[PDB]
């Protein structure tokens, strides 16, 4: 017949809760709920305040230092030490013209001279900091071929003319040879030479090693693959054109696979504070003394105000020092302990039955 | 005009070729449907842009497909648009094509048209060979049979019955219950077969199709055999059969089609089936609004402030991206504006009206689909028909009922009788007005009239030949003792004058009635009883049934079975009953007791209550006047039960004063003075000095729970106005027995007089069309207000005040006629406790519904069957129909289908209720889900200059309102309940939010907005804020600071913290949606986790393997999934403590044990319920 199949389903009587706020329940949630965030972000609050770190901004080194070991500025470096929370002994740095350059806009070697009153624990990440420079307008983050970063001799029309991403601005050069890391990403590559070790000063044979592997995720080389064009179908970027002065010949083609530097780089950072992972020593402390990073200046910031700088540090499972987490994790618990107050005390002088404030029956 | 030729060939007005007739009439098809398959996708299509979102999307198309703003791949974001486009118009012609499987049932059903040819026809023996009902053309010969619907408009030729006479049922086109008599034409009177309607040519000269049922005007023009000459014969409204009327207690009857398709009255009183876009569907346009505001204000800030950095100098732009152009810009915020509208374009989600449609179709599918809305007795579930507006039924404050085969089920009853003043009957018909009082435990009196009857049918065992069984016996009265006869003597005959008494009452009732007799093919030794009125049908069974069964009826007068011996009592005149009458009356003979003589005669006349109590006799010295208080007193206590009273009367005559009555009984009629009043008063002179011998009452039997329903609905805020075809009397006795009128009422009857309409003339002074303004002022002091109405919209009160308004429906007529008489019409019948409208008009109860749904601001019901009901069905905004045995036009053309009435009461206060809070939580849920995720797009912006680049992977914004929280919400569309369906049962009041409108206000809409923008400050900038100190949040240094991977920490609090706030806006937590609200949270770490393990990510290559693993993210997670759902989660607890809502208390008894105690699917509106 046409009677409708009584399943429990179709009758929309499957089985349910019905939950009903009460306070005996809900004031009991909110005591959990605060007890557990005000235990999370007091904990996250003690491991976070133990994370050391240094801060050196470097972009003003050509004028405002001389070939003297003068005092940074306080208003270029930061020391955070929990250790010693009264630490003022600032940086020094130099800098050495290097007039064979004829760059004459960043040039030359700028030597820092810093002081770590604690030792950082066996992992020692060295970053570098870039302020004001946008890597995140919509022309630039999408400047790049995908065909290139998977290995592939891709043709003028597959990193010219492709739908969303594509090398668009730089494509190819002159006379036709297509640039191999191209579009805006590649070629605005950051240039400054970090030295492979940190010099301790006034040591040796004590020199703590850096290295530039280990720098990129290793999974990322399933992705970065070694390209298969000859050297006659491609060109260095435009303004790679000084570190390759002669074009690429059949030994000097970069393999973007090994190459890490360039990995974290073609990965643009999301806002405006830029900062990116560029030397590592996994194997050893770095003991508590006086060290000399000697930076190759390559890397003009000052035709648009910005900063550039270093940042090393031993983070955390966090990541970094940044106090927000454990602060806003006691402020869910100080708010939903303080409701569960509310609530209770406009309970106890309030208050109604739970049978008869129907407006049907007055 | 039309001239309707048959058997010749058409003038020379047929100039029009290819194709002889100019004329072209419809074809005999009904259409009943939305679309016509012609122009489905033309109006289909307007129908989905008038939504206007559907305009946004659409400009957006158009927009995107240029190149100026860079928009990736402009014909593949088509492909959502036109998708939905399809899928939505699929389901509407699924839905339409089951309106088109009724019209085939009635396009074929099998008429009987003449095989004779038509010249009427289009291009593109003679037997009544059977022919189907679309087949039916005008100009066709039709014979109609017994029992059989009529297929068109046909002006009557020929009967079997000799003289021409038909009856039709006229329920369909009217509330009339009793058949009207159909003449047919004495021109064409002696026409019979096949054979001599061939032969036969004439033409008809008609009018126009003009949509008034009670009005028709024609000619039949024949030219006359061996006379050459035109003879003309007029046409009214009784030589008419129209298309709702069904033939009934006639073999045959032949006639003209005049009038097919949409040229019928039935047709021409209603209209094309509309739309019905609902209320909350209406006012969702505005919401779209509020979001067409919100988007423009953000792409102007965004405007704005992108050319600002445009015209910077100190800017990293300018050395390393390669626009070294320092000009070229001045104000280019004409470019970055459109680019921000392409970024921000889901704001404005495309799975808005595809979301809504899957829960209004899937709404409509549960109301199909359950048992207690299905009737086992025809087979026929609930069916709905419009499949969008289940919301409109939770919003309803006004039904618009009509009474017959509505709110009654044609069937009568003879249930109470006075015999010289001793009731004699035994009902319990409405008794349960005190349910305030006294319980409903009078069960075991419905068990104590059974008793009784089956008592009586074992007592009244005296040699009957039909008395059947208790099958046809509706009489229960154990008081039918012949006392002290055949216990003392033989003879007797001494005392007991009240058993001479019932004996005579019941002859009376066996002989006077106009009731025939036809022998029943199944049982043929049972034969059954062909009246006109289904009065007189019950008043004789009933006689049948105690004794006194008429058998027959001969040309000298009837054959009476008086209890075994078939004594033969001569009829000698008939007086029929008439409108003008309220009166039939029977002359019977009284046989000879002395040898040599002619007897006397006896007038027996029966008739209403109020016109024979003033025909009684004021010269008596027997129990004349002292019975007339106790009768009288019966038969106000029977109207106020809700039974039609019938007064019985008689006068014994002389035989001489009777033969001088009959010699002036033959003046009156060898004369045609019946149009002329000589007639009837030989008749008033008869019938002035009479002995009551008592009254009747009829039960017009209602449906099953039709008491039980309004009382309900009455206890939900809903107003009943009882909408009514048929008399002024039978609506106030149906009003009494539904419990509307209650006894202690004041009736304020409007009760015009003159015979004018307000339509010429008569300007500057009136005197006799005045009245009905006149006291719509005097019923306005009782009513102490005149005419504000902009105070009444506030009210929604039931009221308190014990009136109830008659309108007689050709006062309705002047009641609806200019602005102000509305105005003081409807302030009057707003106060009011009951409606009644009589005598209406299909026009004018579509008239009543709009008058009430455009003054006022509210939502009507408007349920009926029958084809006076349809236009008042498609004026509404919901239209229920009733299903019966038979196939319906009201039905065909509704919006639900019914098969009782008092399932409306499930189908209002359970399926409505909840598909209005289903929808009028999802839809602020809907706008809130989008605008946590799109407004993180813009907060973007400020940290990138709003350049518009994007936060999100491009596989999260396609699978954000597509996978991740899609579902959650269209699950709490389909099955969220507030409570359960018994308690929306047990308390109706639950129902006044929607009549109120507090659960789908514009206000509620701007919280929710509020709600979604204060969270995407949390979906964003608590991501931010632990990358903004050093962009380290790895725990291994390596970078997370890819701007897609800072969209995942966003994407993954923002689909949490919505579909836990969509699971803490559901009342009823039950384990369907709980699993598929689980299984939204974790599609989202599934897809990345697959997405982000594919080297066609391309940016994005390990991203599940890098940021699941990473502890910053889980400590993000919880902290934001809390501050938003915090300060919500505290206002509804600060809600539900201190200002609950009633469905909040509701559920608060409901947890403690209040209701625990009904049966699952308990419905009070059951005869066959149990105990509580
Ligand atoms: C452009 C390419 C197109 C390709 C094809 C597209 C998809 C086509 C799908 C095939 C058709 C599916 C039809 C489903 C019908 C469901 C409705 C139904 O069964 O009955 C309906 C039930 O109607 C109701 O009252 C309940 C509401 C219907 C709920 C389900 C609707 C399903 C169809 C519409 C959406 C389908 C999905 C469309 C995607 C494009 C009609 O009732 P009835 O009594 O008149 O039916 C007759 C019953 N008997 C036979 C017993 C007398
Ligand atoms: C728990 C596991 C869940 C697995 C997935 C289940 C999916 C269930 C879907 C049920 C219906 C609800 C969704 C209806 C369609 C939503 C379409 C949608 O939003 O997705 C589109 C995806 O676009 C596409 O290319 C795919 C088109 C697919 C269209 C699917 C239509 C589905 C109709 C289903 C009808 C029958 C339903 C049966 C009962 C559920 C993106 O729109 P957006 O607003 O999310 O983003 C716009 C921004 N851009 C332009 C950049 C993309
Ligand atoms: C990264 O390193 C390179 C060199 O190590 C930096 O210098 C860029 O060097 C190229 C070629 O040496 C310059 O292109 C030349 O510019 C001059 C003046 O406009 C023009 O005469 C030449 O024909 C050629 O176009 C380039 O201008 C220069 N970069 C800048 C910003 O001036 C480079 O600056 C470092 N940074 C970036 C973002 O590449
Ligand atoms: F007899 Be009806 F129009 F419900
Ligand atoms: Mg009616």
């Amino acid at each position: 017949n046409r009677r409708p199949k009584e399943d429990a389903f179709t009758q929309q009587r499957l089985a349910a809760i019905n939950p009903v706020l009460t306070p005996r329940t809900v004031l009991p949630l909110y005591l959990l709920i605060a007890v557990v965030f005000v235990i999370v972000g007091g904990c996250i609050l003690a491991q976070n305040s133990k994370v050391d770190e240094v801060t050196i901004y470097y972009q003003d080194c050509m004028t405002n230092a001389t070939s003297s070991w003068s005092d940074i500025p306080s208003e270029h470096w930061q020391f955070v030490f929990h250790k010693y929370k009264t630490y003022n002994t600032a940086p020094q740095w130099r800098f050495v013209d290097d007039e064979s350059d004829d760059f004459t806009k960043q040039r030359g070697t700028c030597q820092i001279r810093f002081t770590t009153p604690s030792d950082m624990k066996n992992n020692v990440y060295l970053n570098y900091v870039l302020e004001k420079f946008a890597a995140n307008h919509r022309r630039y983050v999408l400047s790049f071929s995908e065909d290139q970063i998977r290995g592939e001799d891709a043709s003028y029309e597959t990193v010219h003319d492709a739908t969303g991403i594509n090398c668009k601005p730089l494509s190819k050069n002159a006379d036709g040879k297509i640039y191999y890391p191209c579009g805006l990403i590649a070629n605005s590559m950051f240039n400054d030479t970090f030295p492979l070790q940190l010099t301790n000063v006034g040591d040796t044979s004590n020199n703590y090693s850096l290295t530039n592997k280990g720098i990129n995720w290793e999974s990322d080389k399933k992705r970065y693959k070694k390209t298969k064009y000859n050297y006659t179908q491609i060109a260095p970027p435009p303004y790679w054109e000084k570190m390759y002065p002669d074009g690429y010949n059949e030994t000097n083609i970069p393999d973007i696979q090994d190459w890490e530097e360039f990995q974290n780089w073609m990965r643009p950072g999301a806002f405006d504070k830029i900062t990116k992972l560029i030397r590592i020593n996994k194997n050893d402390t770095l003991p508590a003394g006086e060290y000399q990073l000697d930076i190759g200046l390559h890397w003009p910031v000052l035709e648009f105000n910005g900063k550039k700088g270093i940042y090393l540090t031993h983070g955390s499972h966090l990541g970094g020092r940044n106090p927000f987490l454990g602060i806003v994790y006691l402020i869910g618990g100080c708010i939903c302990a303080a409701m569960a107050l509310i609530l209770l005390t406009f309970w106890l002088f309030g208050g109604r039955k739970i049978a008869d404030a129907s407006s049907l029956s007055w | 005009l039309r001239t309707v030729y048959y058997n010749m060939p058409l003038p020379k007005d047929m100039i029009d070729e290819e194709g002889n007739p100019i004329m072209q009439y419809p074809r005999n098809k009904i259409r009943t449907t939305k679309y016509t398959p012609l122009t489905f996708l033309p109006k289909n299509i307007l129908f989905q842009f008038h939504n206007f979102a559907n305009v946004y999307f659409l400009v957006l198309i158009i927009l995107g497909a240029f190149q100026i703003f860079g928009v990736t791949n402009p014909g593949l974001s088509a492909v959502p648009l036109v998708v939905i486009v399809i899928i939505t118009a699929i389901k509407d012609a699924i839905e339409d094509s089951r309106r088109t499987v009724l019209d085939l049932e009635v396009n074929n059903t099998k008429t009987h048209i003449l095989e004779g040819v038509e010249n009427e026809n289009v291009s593109t023996d003679c037997k009544f060979a059977k022919n189907y009902w679309k087949g039916v053309k005008v100009g066709d010969i039709v014979r109609i049979h017994n029992n059989d619907e009529i297929p068109a408009d046909i002006i009557l030729l020929s009967t079997s019955d000799t003289d021409g006479a038909c009856y039709v049922e006229t329920k369909n086109l009217d509330g009339e219950t009793n058949l009207k008599v159909r003449q047919s034409l004495k021109c064409t009177n002696t026409i019979r077969t096949s054979k001599d309607i061939a032969r036969t040519k004439f033409w008809i000269e008609s009018e126009g199709p003009h949509s008034n049922l009670y009005t028709y005007q024609g000619n039949m023009k024949w030219r006359n055999l061996a006379d050459g000459e035109i003879r003309n014969e007029p046409i009214t409204i009784n030589n008419v059969l129209l298309r709702g009327c069904t033939l009934r207690n006639t073999k045959w009857a032949m006639g003209v089609v005049m009038f097919t398709g949409g040229d019928t009255k039935i047709m021409l009183n209603s209209g094309i089936t509309p739309t019905k876009k609902s209320r909350i569907s209406r006012e969702l346009n505005f919401s779209v609004v509020i979001n067409f505001v919100l988007l423009f204000i953000l792409c102007f800030v965004s405007g704005i402030a992108n050319g600002v950095y445009y015209d910077k100098k100190g800017r990293s732009r300018f050395s390393y991206e390669f626009g070294t152009i320092a000009g070229s810009a001045a104000t280019n915020g004409f470019v970055s504006f459109w680019v921000a509208v392409i970024l921000y374009q889901s704001l404005v989600p495309i799975s808005l009206y595809i979301s809504v449609e899957i829960i209004k179709t899937a709404q409509a599918a549960f109301i199909y689909g359950d048992v207690l809305l299905y009737n086992a007795k025809l087979d026929y579930p609930c069916t709905p028909k419009s499949w969008n507006i289940s919301d409109d039924l939770g919003q309803v404050e006004y039904i618009f009922s009509d009474k017959t085969g509505t709110l009654t089920q044609n069937v009568m009853e003879f249930k109470k009788c006075t015999i010289n003043g001793v009731s004699y009957g035994r009902a319990y018909t409405e008794a349960l007005a005190g349910l305030r009082k006294r319980q409903g435990i009078d069960v075991e009196t419905e068990g104590r009239r059974e008793k009784a009857e089956i008592a009586k049918d074992r007592d009244t065992m005296i040699d009957e030949l039909r008395a059947l069984s208790g099958n046809s016996q509706f009489y229960p009265e154990e008081v039918t003792f012949v006392s002290k006869e055949f216990v003392r003597d033989l003879k007797g005959a001494s005392g007991e004058v009240q058993q001479r008494c019932c004996e005579h009452f019941m002859l009376a009732l066996a002989l006077c009635h106009s009731v025939l007799v036809e022998a029943n093919p199944d049982n043929p030794k049972k034969l059954d009883l062909k009246a006109q009125s289904p009065d007189e049908a019950a008043l004789v069974a009933t006689a049948r049934d105690v004794g006194f069964s008429f058998v027959g009826k001969t040309k000298k007068g009837l054959i009476i079975e008086m209890q075994g011996i078939q004594k033969e009592f001569e009829i000698l005149n008939i007086l029929e009953f008439n409108s003008s009458r309220k009166r039939m009356s029977c002359i019977v003979k009284i046989p000879g007791l002395n040898p040599g003589d002619e007897p006397r005669a006896l007038l027996i006349c029966k008739g209403a209550d109020s016109i024979i109590y003033s025909r009684l006799s004021r010269q008596s010295g027997s129990n004349s006047e002292a019975i007339l208080e106790k009768t009288a007193l019966h038969l106000e206590q029977y109207a106020t039960e809700g039974l039609r009273t019938l007064c019985i009367a008689q006068r014994e005559l002389s035989w001489s004063e009777y033969e001088k009555w009959n010699e002036k009984y033959d003046i009156a009629a060898a004369s045609l003075a019946n149009r002329e009043d000589e007639l009837e008063v030989v008749a008033d002179s008869i019938e002035r000095e009479l002995i009551l011998l008592g009254g009747t009452a009829i039960e017009d039997r209602l449906q099953d729970g039709v008491p039980d329903c309004i009382e309900l609905l009455a206890e939900a805020g809903i107003k009943l106005w009882v909408l009514t075809g048929d008399k002024v009397e039978t609506a106030i006795n149906i009003g009494f027995s539904c419990n509307l009128l209650n006894n202690e009422m004041e009736l304020l009857v409007i009760k015009t007089t003159g015979d004018d309409v307000k339509e010429f003339g008569s300007e500057p002074s009136e005197i006799v069309d005045a009245l009905l303004s006149k006291y719509l002022k005097e019923y306005f002091n009782l009513t102490g207000s005149e005419e504000e109405i902009f105070e009444a919209k506030k009210d929604h009160e039931f009221p308190k005040g014990n009136y109830a308004i008659v309108i007689d429906g050709d006062a309705l007529k002047l009641a609806l006629y200019g602005e102000d008489i509305r105005r003081k019409f409807l302030l009057l019948c707003k106060n009011c406790r009951a409606v009644l409208c009589c005598r209406v008009s299909p026009s004018q109860k579509a008239a009543v519904v709009k008058l009430v749904k455009d003054s006022l601001d509210v939502m009507t019901l408007a349920i009926g069957d029958g084809s006076n009901d349809v236009a008042m069905i498609q004026s509404a905004d919901v239209g229920i129909g009733i299903a019966g045995e038979e196939g319906r036009q009201a039905v065909m053309c509704s919006d639900y289908a019914i098969g009782q009435f008092r399932y409306l009461a499930r189908l209002v206060l359970v399926h409505g209720r909840w598909s209005y809070k289903r929808l009028a939580e999802m839809i602020p849920e809907f706008f809130y889900k989008n605008m946590i995720f799109a407004l993180a797009l813009f907060w973007y912006g400020i940290y990138n200059d709003f350049d518009g680049s994007y936060l999100y992977e491009y596989t999260y914004m396609m699978f954000y309102n597509l996978a991740f929280t899609s579902l959650p919400v269209i699950f709490l569309g389909i099955l969220d309940q507030d409570v359960n369906d018994t308690i929306s049962l047990v308390v109706p009041q639950l129902y006044r939010v929607g009549i109120l409108r507090k659960e789908w206000n514009q206000r509620k809409f701007l919280w929710y907005m509020l709600d979604g923008l204060y969270q995407s400050i949390i979906c964003f900038f608590f991501p931010y804020l632990v990358y903004h100190k050093n962009m380290i949040v790895t725990s291994n240094g390596l970078g997370l600071d890819h701007r897609y991977f800072v969209g995942v920490y966003v994407t993954t609090i923002a689909v949490i913290s919505c579909n836990t706030y969509v699971l803490l806006h559901q009342y009823r937590w039950d384990w369907f949606s709980g699993l598929f609200i689980a299984l939204s949270c974790l599609v989202v770490f599934a897809w990345t986790g697959i997405w982000s393990s594919a080297i066609a990510s391309r940016e994005f290559f390990k991203a599940a393997a890098r940021i699941y693993g990473a502890p910053s993210f889980w400590a993000v997670f919880f902290v934001a999934v809390l501050f938003c759902l915090l300060p919500r989660f505290t206002y509804d607890s600060f809600q539900k403590f201190f200002y609950p809502t009633d469905v909040e208390i509701v559920r608060e008894m409901w947890q403690h044990g209040h209701f625990d105690h009904y049966p699952p699917g308990y419905d009070p509106t059951d005869p066959n319920r149990p105990k509580v």
